[PDB]
């Protein structure tokens, strides 16, 4: 039905609520409503293309127009012909878009399976009921370069050892 | 992390499924504009022949 595409659409105008960097998306799909409500409003608002001349022509009794006007309704009858311009540019737009779908899909995916992982090694193996700075300076030499750049700056004072860490002393 | 990267997830299939659907009711009022000239038509001939 219509309800199904504007089911996905105002679904996603609130998936896009969950995203941002995207504050127009959701303004084009709110142009593509109203537009699809006013197509059925036209479509309902119609006056049939055909005279009445059931009725309306045995109405007159100066008939001698309402065969002019039936037969020139009859010939543009096709008044407006078919039109499927979306075929070019919805292929195109679909090539780029399905692209980029992909990409993005595929890329978070691959995150989430990366974090599980991570959060079992964490949970495994954490060296926290036992830990010696040489664990630590064996798992990162990130440990030494700051110990190191410290020795070099000449400061022996660190924030990070009272900032949580304790700091108890005489004075 | 993991919180962000959900919601993400989600996002990545469905939005390609409104991405077309968009394109896809655009076509529809192509069509709805071939219903207007008609209308029109119709319209202006029932005028007429009310003034006749």
């Amino acid at each position: 039905a219509k309800s199904a595409a504007n089911k996905l659409d105002w679904a996603k105008v609130i998936s896009s609520l969950r995203i941002t960097g995207s504050t127009a998306t959701q303004l084009s799909s709110f142009k593509k409503r109203n537009d699809e409500a006013r197509r059925q409003l036209l479509e309902l608002q119609s006056q049939p293309t055909e005279v009445d001349f059931s009725h309306y022509r045995s109405v007159l009794k100066n008939t001698s127009v309402i065969d002019k006007i039936e037969s020139y309704v009859k010939q543009y009858k096709p008044v407006k012909i078919d039109a499927s311009k979306q075929l070019q540019v919805i292929e195109s737009f679909e090539k780029h878009a399905m692209t980029n779908a992909k990409e993005t899909e595929s890329l978070v995916s691959k995150e989430l399976k990366d974090l599980q992982s991570t959060l079992d090694n964490i949970q495994s193996a954490r060296p926290f009921d036992e830990l010696t700075v040489d664990d630590l300076t064996k798992i990162k030499p990130e440990i030494d370069a700051k110990v190191e750049e410290m020795v070099k700056k000449g400061k022996w004072d660190v924030p990070g050892y009272k900032d949580r860490f304790g700091n108890l002393n005489v004075m | 992390r993991i919180d962000s990267v959900s919601q993400l997830q989600n996002v990545a299939e469905t939005t390609k499924v409104l991405f077309d659907v968009s394109k896809e009711t655009v076509e529809l009022e192509s069509e709805a504009f071939e219903l207007k000239q008609k209308v029109e038509l119709a319209h202006e001939a029932k005028a007429v022949l009310d003034s006749w």
